[PDB]
């Protein structure tokens, strides 16, 4: 049998890894974490430092505090009571105000007031988190592709709990806080709106989704497949293209008739990805805003 | 034409079948016997496809539709007009991918390279299978299956699904679901870490590896590495693909009530099943 | 309907994205070739894109691409047919020569280099605080090839310090000198490490290393496609 590098055979350990310094402000980055040998089979084994100043704390005390908040209400609704919690744990849900409040603040906290306050710590929480994507990679002298990619996830985001219930007058259109509950919110949204597989924009979703698992499933194959020529050493490939690059390259060209290059496959792949989100929320933005039901537009169009 | 690289690959060797006989190329088309036979019978079904238009009445693109034999034939053969045809296009692209991908195999061979691609791409073929023979073939009808039809096999989707209630509770479906978006997000960090490496600020030197790990340990305090990343996300995409098999084969077969109700196991668990208050009290 | 003007308006967009990633991917390997090595005449329907320049660091330079592409080394093949598009055969020995999946390619003849600017491979004894920390340490075992003859004894590994990871496993021979072998192309089993990829009488061919202590980007260039051109060319010896 041959060895196909999906588990390393051998793993080596040095001192540990402290990162490059660049203009990071090293009064920040934690310890070094402990080491996994069971993580480097696959990966790294090396756990840490971190990087964490105020935006970081403000962004993870933030996130901590919709958790819990989300958290409380669950156990109010388990009745105080481990065992239900844990029974009925994915039938819990916090719910957006009802729609006779609109977009007011003035709904009780069991009923909305609760969610608002949640989805507050969650609004801060993920824009802090955009904010440290962007200064992470600008103390580091590198390119900001992350945080422009994090965005095309975070415009879904906003148009679900923030953009379209606005346009739409009330939080009532919100996503609520539940494990089956935002599923059912889901599976209610294309029954209101006349069936989503009618909306052009969820079709083209769903290409990108599809596309992603089709795009990263023949890139990872492709360099583990040139793994044996330093495939994996992408950057150098880039820099100094070697036959791992050229091997890779031939066997789609020989395969589909064209390939990319070793820069050029990982825009191909950032833009699948992205386009996902970007696409997505489009769909739903102009769902119940300018479309009310996908299949009488389409039937116009 | 060649690339600029090309030439000294393209060397004898490598084939399964027919030693030299489709050893060689059409443009930068790699051929083989398996170049031959993919040719086949993607030539077969397309024109099989092409006279199910006509006895359909349309040339539409988003009309022509191939739909396979009502429930009533069974496992059973059937007339080329009702169900025939998608019956024998079936056949032809099953061998169409899987053509596909021992073309894909001789030319891992002449180029020494591993055989990871043709062994993913075997995924999304026993996935289609998964819909098109196995399912069908447990529950007792090729009816059972999807149309080949642009907008008929989404009608299939819809109507397969709401056959259990709303599919998202569907377990198995949950967890693809969850390594569909879990390697969309992965496909994104991957293409932007080495990209803004490699184009880094203006007038600034390509960042490093090194700087690539440091960029992700600094964010959420670990890295996984780059040879871990493309494991990483061969694995997602697998495992999302294998996992939507499984809920699909499954529907219908050992599971075809609704699927919110199979969470009735772990709720009527006897030492909290009574216990009153939550939702289910 | 504004709804009609986005659908449309996104279309246009991606044929626009895709003309853009398609050029993008063509800064590597064009313009197109004859097999005589001659500028193709037909270069398909999209343009070489405007040159970008990369800044290399530790005064490594720059690379600008797309650039003039050449080989930078000789290739021994031959045309087999009168015509485009058949196998060219090997003229001499294709794993000494260095074509098919034996092929090398001319990089730079300096080792990559990590972020602080020292070489990002080295052989484990010489990089302080690395060991073995998992797994069967194959340093000590002997190495079989596909013929399953002995062709030598591991010696050490070789590190990738950056990454924390072995890349190469260093080989001695009979005759005292040594061979680095991808970790990729081995198996580290109890009592050997085996190689498929090459029977024993053809270890003394892997491409040796200028200095002892590291290993050039061309050099692991032509290791890696020498031992990997043995699943092909050593078939005849594999058993
Ligand atoms: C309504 C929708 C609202 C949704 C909002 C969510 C927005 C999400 C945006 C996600 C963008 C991901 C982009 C990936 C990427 O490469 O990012 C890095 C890229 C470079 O980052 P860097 O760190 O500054 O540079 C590092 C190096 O110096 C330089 O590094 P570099 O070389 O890698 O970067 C150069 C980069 C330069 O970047 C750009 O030029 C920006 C691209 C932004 C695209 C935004 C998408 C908009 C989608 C519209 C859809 C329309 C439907 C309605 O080149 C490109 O990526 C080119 C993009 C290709 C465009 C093709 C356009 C075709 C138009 C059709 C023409 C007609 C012909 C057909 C007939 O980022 C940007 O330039 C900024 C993007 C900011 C967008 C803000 C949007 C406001 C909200
Ligand atoms: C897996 C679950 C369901 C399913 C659920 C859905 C849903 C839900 C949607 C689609 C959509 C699509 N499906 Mg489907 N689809 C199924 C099985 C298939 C099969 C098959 C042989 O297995 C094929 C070829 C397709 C093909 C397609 C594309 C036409 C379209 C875009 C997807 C995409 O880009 O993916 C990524 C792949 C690539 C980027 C590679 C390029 C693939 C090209 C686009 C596919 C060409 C298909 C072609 C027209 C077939 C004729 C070719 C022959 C010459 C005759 N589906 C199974 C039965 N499919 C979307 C749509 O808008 O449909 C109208 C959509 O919303
Ligand atoms: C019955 C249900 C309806 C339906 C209703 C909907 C609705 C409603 C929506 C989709 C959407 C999508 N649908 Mg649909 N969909 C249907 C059937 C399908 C089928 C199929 C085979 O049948 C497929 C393949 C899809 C596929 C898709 C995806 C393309 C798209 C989601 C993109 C994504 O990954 O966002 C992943 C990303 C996000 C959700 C971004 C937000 C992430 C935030 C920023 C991060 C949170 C961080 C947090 C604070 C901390 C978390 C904790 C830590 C992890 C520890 N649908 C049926 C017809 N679908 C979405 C869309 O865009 O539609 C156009 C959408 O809104
Ligand atoms: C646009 C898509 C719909 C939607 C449709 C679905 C469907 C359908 C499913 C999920 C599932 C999940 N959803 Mg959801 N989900 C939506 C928006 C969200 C948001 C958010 C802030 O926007 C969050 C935090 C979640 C979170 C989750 C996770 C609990 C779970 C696994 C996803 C995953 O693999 O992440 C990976 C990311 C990291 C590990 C980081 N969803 C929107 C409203 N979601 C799956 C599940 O198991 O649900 C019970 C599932 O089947
Ligand atoms: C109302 C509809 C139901 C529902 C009903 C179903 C049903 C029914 C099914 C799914 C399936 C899936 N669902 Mg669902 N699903 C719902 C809502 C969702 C939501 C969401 C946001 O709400 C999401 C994210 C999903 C997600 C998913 C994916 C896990 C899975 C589809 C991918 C797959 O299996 O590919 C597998 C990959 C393939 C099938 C591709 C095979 C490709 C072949 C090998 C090659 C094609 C070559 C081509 C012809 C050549 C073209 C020419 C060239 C381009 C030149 N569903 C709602 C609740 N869902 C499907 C599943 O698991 O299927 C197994 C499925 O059958
Ligand atoms: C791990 C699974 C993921 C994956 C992987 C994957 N796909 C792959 C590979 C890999 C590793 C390849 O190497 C191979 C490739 O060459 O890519 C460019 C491929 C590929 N994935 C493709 C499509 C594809 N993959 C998909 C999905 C996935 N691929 C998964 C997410 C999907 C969807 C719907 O999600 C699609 C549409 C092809 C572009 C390509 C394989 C090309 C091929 O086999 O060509 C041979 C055949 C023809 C050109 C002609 C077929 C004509 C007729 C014989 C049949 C058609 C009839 C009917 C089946 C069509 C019905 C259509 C309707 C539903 C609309
Ligand atoms: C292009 C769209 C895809 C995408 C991209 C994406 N997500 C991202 C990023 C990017 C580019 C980041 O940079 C950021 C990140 O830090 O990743 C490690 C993130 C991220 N995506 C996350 C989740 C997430 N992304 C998802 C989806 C997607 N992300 C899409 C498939 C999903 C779902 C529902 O599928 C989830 C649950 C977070 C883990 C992380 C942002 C962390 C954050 O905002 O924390 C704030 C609060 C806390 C401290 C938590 C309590
Ligand atoms: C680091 O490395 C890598 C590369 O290189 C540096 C690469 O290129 C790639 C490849 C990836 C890309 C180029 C990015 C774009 C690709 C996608 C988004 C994936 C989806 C693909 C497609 C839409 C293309 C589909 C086209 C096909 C399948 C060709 C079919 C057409 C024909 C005309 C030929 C038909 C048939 C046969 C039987 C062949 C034999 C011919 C004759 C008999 C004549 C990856 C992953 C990679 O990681
Ligand atoms: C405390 O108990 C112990 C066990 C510790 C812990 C228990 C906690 C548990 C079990 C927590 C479970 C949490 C869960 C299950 C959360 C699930 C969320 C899900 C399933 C989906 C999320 C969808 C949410 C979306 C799309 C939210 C979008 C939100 C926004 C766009 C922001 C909206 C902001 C608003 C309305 C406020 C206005 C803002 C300003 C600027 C003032
Ligand atoms: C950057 C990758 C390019 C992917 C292009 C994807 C094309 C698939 C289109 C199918 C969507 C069809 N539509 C109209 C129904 O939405
Ligand atoms: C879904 C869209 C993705 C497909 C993009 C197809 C690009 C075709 C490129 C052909 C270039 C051919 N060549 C050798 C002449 O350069
Ligand atoms: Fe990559
Ligand atoms: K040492």
């Amino acid at each position: 049998a041959e060895y196909q590098n999906i588990f390393s055979q051998v793993q080596v350990r040095g001192p540990a890894d402290l990162g490059m310094t660049e203009d990071v402000n090293l009064a920040n980055r934690s310890g070094v974490g402990p080491f996994s040998t069971l993580l480097g089979w696959f990966g790294n084994a090396q756990l840490g430092p971190i990087y964490l100043g105020s935006l970081g704390v403000l962004s993870l005390f933030s996130g901590l505090m919709w958790f819990f908040t989300i958290g409380i209400w669950f156990w109010y609704q388990a009745g105080w009571n481990p065992a239900v919690f844990l029974r009925d744990l994915f039938f819990f849900s916090l719910e957006p105000p009802a729609p006779e409040y609109g977009l007011s603040f003035a709904a009780p906290l069991k009923e909305g007031g609760l969610w608002l306050i949640a989805s507050f710590f969650m609004f801060v929480a993920v824009w802090s988190w955009w904010g440290r994507t962007y200064l992470r990679a600008q103390a580091l002298g590198m390119g900001k592709h992350t945080a422009w990619a994090f965005l095309s996830a975070i415009w879904l985001w906003m148009v679900l709990g923030f953009i379209r219930p606005i346009l739409m007058g009330s939080w009532s259109e919100a996503v609520p806080y539940g494990i089956f509950s935002h599923l059912d919110w889901t599976n209610n949204f294309s029954l209101v709106h006349g069936n989503l597989f009618y909306n052009p924009f969820h079709g083209l979703s769903i290409a990108f989704l599809y596309g992603s698992a089709l795009l990263f499933a023949m890139h990872g194959a492709t360099i583990l497949a040139v793994s044996r020529f330093g495939g994996e050493r992408e950057l150098e490939q880039i820099a100094d293209r070697g036959t791992a690059a050229e091997r890779a390259a031939l066997f789609w060209r020989w395969t589909m008739g064209f390939n990319a290059t070793m820069e050029g496959i990982h825009r191909w792949a950032i833009w699948m990805a992205v386009l996902v989100t970007l696409t997505g929320g489009i769909g739903i933005l102009l769902s119940g805003t300018v479309v009310d039901n996908w299949y009488v537009w389409g039937q116009n169009h | 034409a060649l690339l600029s690289f090309e030439r000294k690959y393209r060397v004898p060797g490598g084939t399964l079948v027919g030693g030299n006989l489709f050893d060689f190329w059409v443009g930068p088309f790699y051929v083989g016997f398996f170049g031959v036979a993919t040719f086949f019978f993607a030539a077969l079904g397309i024109i099989l496809i092409a006279w199910s238009a006509v006895l359909q009445g349309t040339w539409n693109p988003q009309l022509i539709s191939v739909y396979p034999p009502a429930l009533e034939y069974g496992l059973g053969g059937a007339p080329l007009a009702k169900g025939g045809l998608w019956q024998i296009i079936t056949i032809c692209a099953t061998g169409a991918f899987v053509s596909w991908a021992l073309r894909e195999v001789e030319i891992c061979r002449k180029l020494g390279i591993g055989y990871h691609i043709p062994f993913a791409f075997a995924f999304a073929i026993l996935a289609y299978l998964t819909l098109v023979l196995f399912r069908p073939v447990m529950m007792g009808a090729w009816g059972y299956a999807f149309p080949y039809g642009i907008w008929t096999h989404l009608d299939w989707v819809s109507n397969t699904g709401y056959t259990y209630g709303n599919f998202h509770y569907n377990p198995a479906h949950m967890i693809a679901i969850s390594f569909f978006f879990t390697n969309a997000l992965a496909l994104a960090l991957h293409g932007a870490l080495v990209l803004s490496a490699a184009n880094p600020e203006k007038g600034k030197e390509m960042r490093t590896p090194d700087h690539e790990n440091t960029f992700f340990r600094d964010l959420v305090g670990y890295s996984i590495g780059t040879l871990g990343i493309h494991r990483l996300g061969l694995l997602l995409s697998l495992s999302a693909v294998f996992f939507s098999a499984l809920c699909m084969i499954i529907t219908g077969t050992i599971w075809f009530d609704q699927w919110v109700d199979w969470w009735q196991w772990w709720v009527k668990l006897p030492w909290w099943a009574n216990i009153p208050g939550g939702i289910n009290g | 309907d504004l709804a009609s003007l986005a659908i449309y308006s996104f279309w246009i967009f991606l044929a626009g994205l895709i003309y853009y990633l398609q050029t993008e991917n063509m800064r590597e390997g064009y313009p197109l070739e004859n097999e005589d090595g001659t500028p193709a005449a037909n270069q398909g329907p999209f343009p070489l894109p405007k040159p970008k320049t990369f800044i290399l660091p530790h005064g490594r330079g720059t690379l600008t691409v797309p650039g003039p592409e050449s080989e930078d080394r000789p290739i021994a093949l031959a045309r087999t047919a009168v015509s485009e598009g058949f196998p060219h055969a090997p003229t001499g020995d294709p794993m000494k020569d260095g074509v098919g999946p034996a092929s090398w390619v001319a990089r730079r003849d300096l080792p990559e280099l990590d972020g602080h600017g020292h070489n990002k491979i080295k052989p484990m004894k010489a990089a302080a605080g690395f060991h073995v920390s998992a797994g069967k340490n194959p340093i000590g075992l002997p190495v079989r090839g596909c013929d399953l003859e002995i062709a030598g004894k591991v010696v050490d590994i070789w590190v990738d310090i950056p990454e924390q990871m072995a890349r190469f496993l260093e080989v001695e021979l009979k005759d005292g000198s040594t061979r680095l072998l991808p970790m990729q192309m081995v198996k580290v089993q109890s009592n050997r490490v085996h190689v498929n990829a090459l029977s024993s009488d053809l270890f003394a061919g892997i491409p040796t290393i200028k200095s002892p202590t590291e290993v050039t980007l061309l050099e692991e260039d032509k290791i890696c496609g020498y031992v990997a051109g043995g699943l092909m060319y050593a078939a005849p010896k594999r058993k």
